[PDB]
């Protein structure tokens, strides 16, 4: 399976060394229900795959952590066993079954092939089931704080995506886990003076740093592997110390002697609606208290419209045509353009005709040079944004609530983070996003496409 | 040392002339005076290194007081780096010019050199010999200090600066509060200009406007206010009839707030305004003025949304103003809450759309002097921790034009230092160890990052940083209200009626015109057009005229040459009046003049498209010619730049420079890491002399700086800033360097196809074709050259006797037709005119020059019979001795087109049938030397025996020697290549010849070291050298190699463009100094193997108008046999 993996490029760069310190962690560093004596080998390769893939996904790609979910199982779930796809695989590979979505575990259960494809590759009708098989697929430390929680040896191998900063979270971990946020921002001598010097006192010191920049000052690497050693040991040195590589956007070469000895994690800067809209309204806490406490709840509103637009960011070009880096700053930049009208947001008078018109072309009203664009993010206004609380306007997400004189933190379960994921399962709600549902359908296809590749790709070994 | 001395000329050597230096190590100096006397003194002439240590006595004189310079250093240094500290005005500049601002610092005046570093938006300083009682604004107004300062060194520079500064502020503002209250009580504002300057007259104007619109917000006078301001608005034009420019311009941005007034009011007239919560109002922004505030740079405040922002008053004036567009007001929106969170952006479109113009448009707003900085330069980080003191220290507030093209290196080394006045910011921390001290942070620093449409958007910012940086979509700007309020201020006739006649010229046109890449005209333009419009109603712009004329004199110009009828029918399908021809007729006149006597004919294509030149001298800032070398793109530069001065009555200011062959550090300088300062470069010290004393020589004198290449962006977008509108060039360490209004750009290409619209539309375009001459008017100037032709040993009386026959020629169309004929066949290099008819008349003069003694007794009509075959032979040679022998042949079919002999029937042909010195000819038949061979050296390939094409080769070259030109050998070693090299490199000890190794990567300092060898150098009083190996003896250079030296990433022969400065501008750029050196009598020839076999370099297009070639491949098996 790893050899497998290890086609993925230098995602998967990991190697024979960490597979071996990967069972190492299966049979030691994990749960205690691996114990290497049998009969505990069913519940051991259902351990096997929760540790295989807690670092090999995190080594790979969506597409091939799906479809290693629906791969991987016919060993560690059914110790080799064969099984049958329906819906999309038969739209682009045949299979000899095909029965959409709306069947779910009926006519499933035939002999030698077995009832789990049967059942959710009808769901395939949009690819999801690669995620509905519910199969312990999840990695165990998917948390990027239970990333850097593991033992040191496995350096932090950051692999971030392009306009996504996955540094800024280590950042913020660092803080978090309150251990010397010391950051490398490589290219300069300056910067090779602390590759040198401020990284060997934070051998002993027990400090956090962050190699910004990593691939900048690549050459590094010609040594480094010695200090990789030399570092792994000053971990121990103080049990605090901490190394962190970073820059990886897309197509960012990492050395195999590295992942084949670090924790190879891929940063995904993915969350749906209500993730977005529930992260975002923890950290704002009170700028829309600051009198009037009526903006209290336009910042809701503003977490809202954010995770909406990071809805529709993912979907371009459903979305919008340009696909502009839509972030946090400029939820939080909202949030301040809150703090600026709470002169007249003080109570009703908060002027949030002009305020919506400004959520267009203000906070969201960044990149996008397209006219589109711009009325997209202006039609979400009208959707969504208005000055005060108890707004009776989209009960779709569920944003009627009377969440006026408590702020962003003080109530925000109250009301608000008390709410599911109030996600149209059958759309994006394209309503709440203005878009176009044809995507969505075209969608479900172009999915089937790459899934059905990736799906004969990865299956020969899993 | 002596470069410390250099460096220190100020310090140790101006503080002795006049000694107010920190007597620590005066008493040091008092020892260096003691030799002074010389080296100072003596130094008035004598600066330099080795200048210095040529001055008399520096045996101690520099080297006693060297050491002394040690002892003195010891503190010294580390002096003026607490100078430099404590001035954060000195991180502007390097040592050397704060060691002569020390090192004379009694002279207040040297001060005063440095203000625009120093000092902020000011133009000059209202003083007396070491006292001061006034200060003149950037816009020439100014403002009075509130109390006479004394400027001598003696009361300490930084407690002086400190104290001109607070002075200047209490004028800033009290008699602000003086203008607020005349202006809000009613005072008539030529009273209130008369006491007190205009950026912040407005804004009280603003403050008191903002009250009455108060009163209408609550729907007590929508109308009347209307009327109100409409009334001011007619008064104020009324009085823009004053002679003053810069008050009627004062007047004419209070006039065009008026016409926002007119806009906003209008709106909140038409309109259910809920008070001032009604986005007419919320949304547009109001003023509030605190007269009780001790503070005299904070008053006013900015608001709208439900903001006010603290207004600086930096002492500016009324220089700029941008149009209060919605899109304007969302960017000054979107820019204080970015401000706020301290978090900077990034925007994303044109200059000419808002760029630059929407920052600068709220640091206006602001009260702030914004630091632009033109990010394409060598900013070594290093430097710029320099300049973070100065800039932290202070809060000036940061407009980064274009900065991701700045190196990587840089961006994430300063992203540390950056990172931690970033977090200072946030933080509230003050004083940040920058550089090498802790540096007081100032909160009113910004960074606001602007860029032209990006390369396709990319991502070049990391996201570490990037993320933290909001977009502004600059695609556009309420382009509407630009134009039209620019008309309307502007007291255009007809701002509304022709601007919607303007609507309707430009789409007509845009539904007529090709779409020439070389061609825009968006608000880019149309502000280029704006700005033409009240002058071109004098040069004759009837109502509509006015602009079509604007459409003949910009965009046209840029538009492919066969579109001219394309403006002047459409723009005719709405005004007859389609423009006017320039209307300096005379110098388009003298531009025709200047082609005739250039050889040239001159057309009115080409003389159109140079009225276009002349009409865009005015009106841009930029041109790019595009088109044929010596028939447009170059011609026109060569012959509108006579004119040009004449155009304006300027001096003809044209600066050439070879930019292909220095690097963007010997031009912008070099890093000095043991400093932290950069070398400043060619261009980084040029522009720093632009503004300290070049253009105090060419202040009004007309400079075009010419770009010799096709678009490659490593040498165009460091310019971008001047193509955009910003005219500015910021360097490592914050040395603002502004591009002034008698500086354009003058581009000469005829293909930018090597990056994006982004930078090519920021500038105007003057497009030519081939079109420009036909193969008559390319002899008219050969004509004009064979009149002058050639050799001083003909008396041309001979040259006449023989060449009318090629003057009759040059009049058949039979001439033109072999030029179209070596066009049909296939030949090694690409066949050009201006390279062909230098050949064929090269070659054909030359075997005259030969005649020129033989000639003299030979029989005229003879030789004239003999010569139309040895002529035939130049034309059979130029035309056809550069290709394969078949190729060649079938030239030679063309035979039959020569004046003199028109016959396809000739036997052997001329280019066999050689002519001799006694009218006979000699067929060149076999001449495989069979008596050559007999014994001893039979196998040795160094006495190898040749063909008659290697033969043929030298009989041809003969000539060319005699025009000692660039002649290229083709073909492959061994097949005569290296057969002929043997023999040609040995043909007399009259010339001195090297064979030059040329790889693909061998640099011409490789060769030139061994060159140095092999040349030598008569060093004039100028800089200048010139020098064959031996005296006089050419230096035959020669080049093994001609088609192997690798071309640059867009296929730019660099190795080449320095070989033919070096020989064809008999001199050479020596990087290390940057210097134009001359060079004597260097003659570069060479060698190549086919160019057409795989993988061989291609050569220019005006290489080919110059370079001479010889074909040969692989022998024939017949030859071979003998």
């Amino acid at each position: 399976m790893l050899e497998k993996f290890g086609q993925f490029h230098w995602f998967y760069g990991i190697s024979i060394g960490q597979f071996l310190s990967c069972f190492k962690r299966v049979f030691i560093k994990k749960s205690r229900e691996t114990r290497a004596a049998r009969t505990r080998v069913d519940e051991i390769l259902w351990l096997l795959y929760q540790e295989v893939y807690c670092q090999f996904s995190t080594a790979l790609d969506k597409k091939f952590k799906m479809i290693m979910a629906m791969t991987m199982f016919c060993l560690y779930k059914f110790d080799i066993e064969s099984e049958q796809y329906k819906e999309a695989v038969l739209t682009m590979i045949g299979v000899l079954s095909e029965s959409s979505d709306g069947v779910p575990k009926l006519t499933v259960d035939t002999n030698d092939d077995l009832r789990y494809l049967w059942d959710y590759v009808t769901t395939k009708s949009y690819i999801s089931a690669l995620n509905w098989f519910k199969n312990e697929f999840f990695v165990d430390e998917w948390n990027i704080a239970d990333v850097v929680a593991n033992s040191e040896n496995n350096y932090f191998t950051m692999a971030s995506e392009r306009d996504v900063d996955g540094t800024f979270k280590l950042i913020e971990l660092a803080k978090a886990s309150k251990e010397s946020l010391k950051i490398i921002p490589l290219g300069s001598i300056e910067n090779l003076n602390y590759a040198q010097e401020e990284i060997s006192k934070s051998k002993i010191e027990g400090g956090w740093i962050l190699l910004q920049n990593i691939q900048m000052s690549l050459s590094w690497v010609k040594t480094y592997l010695h200090k990789h050693v030399e570092e792994t040991k000053a971990a121990e040195e103080h049990e605090k110390f901490k190394m962190f590589m970073t820059c990886h956007l897309t197509g960012d070469k990492l050395p195999a002697p590295l992942l084949q000895r670090t924790d190879r994690v891929v940063y995904e800067d993915i969350p749906g609606i209500l993730d977005t809209v529930k992260d975002l309204w923890g950290s704002q806490f009170f700028t829309g208290k600051i009198s009037g406490v009526w903006s209290v709840y336009c910042t809701f509103l503003l977490s809202w419209f954010h995770a909406l637009i990071t809805a529709r960011t993912r979907l371009v070009p459903h979305g919008f045509s340009k696909k502009y880096y839509f972030n946090d700053c400029d939820f939080q930049f909202a949030s301040v353009y809150l703090e600026n009208v709470l002169a007249t947001n003080s109570t009703n008078n908060i002027p949030w005709a002009q305020v919506r018109d400004h959520i267009a072309t203000i906070v969201y009203g960044g990149k996008i040079d397209e006219e589109k664009d711009l009325e997209v993010v202006a039609k979400l206004c009208a959707h969504v944004f208005c000055g005060s609380d108890n707004l009776q306007i989209v009960p779709g997400v569920r944003i009627p609530q009377p969440l006026l004189q408590q702020s962003e933190e003080e109530e925000r379960a109250r009301l608000t983070a008390i709410l599911s994921n109030t996600i149209e399962p059958a759309d994006s709600l394209s309503s709440w996003l203005q878009l176009p549902r044809e995507s969505i359908l075209d969608y479900e296809r172009l999915q089937a496409k790459e899934v059905a590749s990736s799906t004969e790709q990865l299956l020969q070994e899993m | 040392v002596q470069f410390y001395w250099l460096d220190l000329y100020g310090i140790l050597g101006e503080n002795l002339d006049i000694q107010n230096f920190l007597p620590l190590e005066t008493s040091k100096f008092k020892s260096l005076t003691s030799e002074y006397k010389m080296i100072t003194t003596r130094a008035f002439q004598l600066d330099t290194t080795i200048e210095v240590i040529h001055i008399p006595n520096f045996d101690t004189t520099l080297k006693l007081t060297i050491d002394s310079l040690k002892m003195i250093k010891s503190s010294l240094s580390t002096f003026l780096e607490r100078q430099r500290r404590q001035f954060p005005r000195f991180y502007f500049l390097g040592n050397d010019d704060l060691l002569k601002i020390i090192g004379s610092g009694k002279h207040h005046d040297q001060v005063s050199k440095f203000m625009k570093k120093m000092f902020g938006s000011i133009e000059s300083i209202i003083f007396f010999e070491d006292s001061i009682t006034g200060v003149r604004s950037v816009e020439g107004e100014v403002l009075n200090l509130n109390e006479k300062i004394e400027l001598k060194d003696s009361i300490q520079a930084q407690e002086w600066l400190n104290i001109l500064d607070t002075e200047i502020k209490l004028s800033v503002f009290t008699q602000f509060r003086d203008c607020l209250g005349q202006l809000k009580d009613g005072t008539d504002i030529e009273v209130v200009v008369s006491k007190y300057i205009f950026q912040a007259i407005l804004l009280s104007a603003q403050v008191m406007w903002t009250e009455l619109v108060e009163k209408c917000l609550q729907t007590n006078e929508f109308s009347k206010y209307w009327k109100e301001v409409d009334m001011k608005i007619k008064g104020l034009l009324d009085k823009l009839n004053k002679s003053s420019d810069n008050v009627k311009k004062k007047i004419e941005a209070l006039l065009v707030e008026y016409l926002h007034f007119n806009n906003v009011i209008g709106q909140l007239k038409n309109c259910s305004t809920k008070e001032e919560a009604r986005l007419l109002w919320a949304k547009v922004q109001k003023f509030y003025q605190k007269n009780d505030t001790l503070d005299d740079l904070n008053s006013v405040f900015i608001s709208q949304s439900g903001y006010l922002l603290q207004y600086k008053f930096e002492y500016i004036g009324i220089p700029e103003r941008l149009i209060y567009t919605p899109l304007l007001l969302v960017g000054f929106a979107t820019l204080t809450d970015s401000l706020h969170q301290k978090y900077g952006g990034c925007f994303f479109g044109p200059a000419g759309t808002g760029k630059t113009e929407t920052v600068k448009a709220f640091g206006q707003n602001l009260g702030r002097v914004v630091v632009v900085f033109n990010c394409d330069d060598s900013f070594d980080y290093q430097v710029l921790s320099r300049l973070l003191v100065g800039i932290t220290q202070i809060g000036a507030w940061g407009c980064f034009d274009e900065f991701n093209r700045l190196d990587e290196k840089v961006l994430s080394a300063v992203s540390a230092n950056i990172q931690q006045i970033q977090n200072g910011l946030q933080v509230g921390k003050s004083h940040i160890t920058l550089l090498e001290e802790e540096t007081p942070l100032s909160p009113h620093t910004a960074v606001f990052i602007t860029l032209n449409p990006g390369y396709n958007g990319r991502s070049e910012l990391p996201e570490n940083l990037k993320k933290s940086f909001r977009e502004f979509s600059m695609k556009s700007p309420q382009s509407g209200t630009i134009a039209e309020m620019i008309l309307q201020i502007m007291g255009f006739e007809d701002s509304k009626s022709l601007a919607s006649k303007i609507v309707h010229f430009l789409e007509l046109l845009s539904s007529k015109c090709s779409s020439m890449n070389h061609y825009h005209f968006g608000l880019r333009t149309l502000k280029g057009v704006l700005r033409n419009c009240s002058p071109l109603v004098s040069e004759f712009g009837e109502g509509e005229k006015t602009v079509v004329e604007s459409l003949k004199r910009v965009i046209l110009p840029s538009l492919g040459d066969t579109d001219e009828l394309v403006f002047k029918d459409e723009l005719s399908k709405i005004f007859d009046s389609a423009g006017t021809p320039l209307n300096s007729k005379a110098i388009v006149q003298c531009l025709k003049d200047a082609g005739q006597r250039s050889g040239f004919s001159m057309s009115e294509e080409f003389l159109k498209k140079c009225m276009q030149f002349y009409y865009m001298q005015k009106t841009q800032q930029a041109l790019i010619l595009v088109g044929k070398a010596g028939c447009g793109k170059t011609a026109t530069w060569k012959t509108v730049i006579d004119a040009m001065a004449i155009f304006d009555g300027h001096a003809n200011v044209v600066y050439v420079i070879d930019t292909k062959v220095l690097t963007k550090e010997s031009l912008y300088g070099s890093m000095l890491k043991a400093t932290l300062e950069w070398r400043d470069g060619l261009f980084t010290s040029i522009l720093r002399r632009v503004n300290d004393d070049i253009t105090g020589t060419f202040k009004n004198s007309r400079i075009w700086v010419v770009f010799d290449s096709d678009l490659d962006p490593e040498y165009v977008e460091a310019m971008n800033s001047v193509l955009d509108d910003n005219k500015i060039l910021t360097l490592p360490n914050g040395e603002r360097l502004p591009i002034p209004p008698n500086f354009r750009i003058l581009f000469e290409t005829d293909n930018l196809d090597h990056t994006t619209p982004a930078t090519i539309t920021r500038c105007g375009l003057l497009w030519f074709s081939t079109d420009v001459c036909s193969i008559s008017s390319k002899i008219d100037h050969l004509l004009n050259k064979s009149y002058e032709a050639l050799d001083n040993k003909l008396s041309m009386f001979e040259l006449d006797k023989l060449k009318d026959l090629i003057s009759d020629s040059f009049d058949m169309a039979s001439l033109t037709n072999i030029f179209t004929c070596s066009n049909d066949l296939v030949h090694i290099l690409g066949v050009r005119t201006f390279n062909k008819l230098e050949t064929a008349v090269q070659l054909a003069v030359h075997l005259i020059s030969s005649y020129r003694q033989w000639f003299q007794n030979l029989d005229d009509k003879s030789l004239k019979d003999v010569i139309t075959l040895l002529i035939k032979r130049s034309l059979l040679y130029a035309l056809a001795g550069d290709s394969t022998g078949e190729s060649q042949r079938a030239f030679i079919q063309t035979i039959n087109t020569y004046f003199g002999h028109d016959s396809q029937e000739l036997s052997d042909y001329s280019t066999i049938v050689i002519a001799n010195d006694k009218l006979s000819f000699s067929s060149f038949c076999s001449e495989i030397p069979s008596v050559s061979l007999e014994a001893h050296e039979v196998m040795r390939p160094d006495i190898v025996i040749p063909t008659i094409d290697t033969i043929k080769h030298e009989k041809i070259f003969y000539d060319l020697l005699n025009s000692k030109r660039g002649i290229i050998l083709c073909g492959p070693p061994g097949s005569g290549k290296t057969m002929i090299m043997n023999n040609a490199l040995r043909n007399s000890s009259l010339y001195d010849v090297v064979g030059i190794n040329f790889s693909k990567d061998t640099t011409t300092e490789h060769i030139l070291s061994a060159l140095h060898r092999h040349t030598n150098y008569v060093t004039t009083s100028k800089g200048l050298t010139l020098l064959p190996k031996s005296d006089i003896k050419n230096l035959v250079l020669f080049c093994d190699e001609i088609n192997l030296p690798k071309l640059d990433k867009y296929g730019s022969q660099n190795v080449v463009l320095f070989l033919r400065q070096l020989m064809e501008k008999q001199g050479f750029w020596k990087t290390p100094e940057n210097k134009w050196v001359t060079i004597e009598r260097i003659h570069i020839v060479g060698a190549c193997n086919p160019p057409t076999d795989p993988g061989r370099i291609p050569m220019s297009e005006r290489f080919t108008r110059h370079a001479a070639i010889l074909y040969l491949g692989y022998p024939s098996g017949k030859s071979l046999s003998q």
